[PDB]
């Protein structure tokens, strides 16, 4: 049906909108994940420098 | 002639539905029954071009 096909296209467009919204939400949350994950790297750097310093001492 | 057709074509596309409802354009038309196949072939040319 013509109306059925138009509704199908609208539903597909809604699915695409949901997909892009989910991707945007992923980006927004990965921003906070970026904020937090730096702790692991700074801890690794601190531990490496401590090991080197103690070995030298 | 180039600019006049271009103007006419854009003014015609104005009459068609827009992305407010779907990324794919919707067109409504009157056509004689016998020329439907010819119109489809014209659409095929449009797709190829």
């Amino acid at each position: 049906s013509q109306s059925q096909g138009i509704q199908q296209l609208l539903q597909a467009e809604k699915r695409a909108a949901e997909k892009v919204a989910d991707a945007r939400k992923r980006k927004a949350r990965r921003l906070k994940q970026a904020k937090e994950e730096a702790q692991m790297e700074v801890e690794q750097y601190r531990r490496e420098r401590e090991q080197e310093f103690q070995s030298k001492q | 002639i180039k600019v006049r057709k271009m103007k006419a074509i854009y003014h015609t596309l104005n009459l068609c539905n827009i992305d407010v409802t779907q990324k794919c354009l919707i067109a409504e038309v009157w056509c004689p029954v016998t020329d439907l196949d010819s119109i489809q072939f014209a659409l095929r040319r449009g797709t190829e071009h």
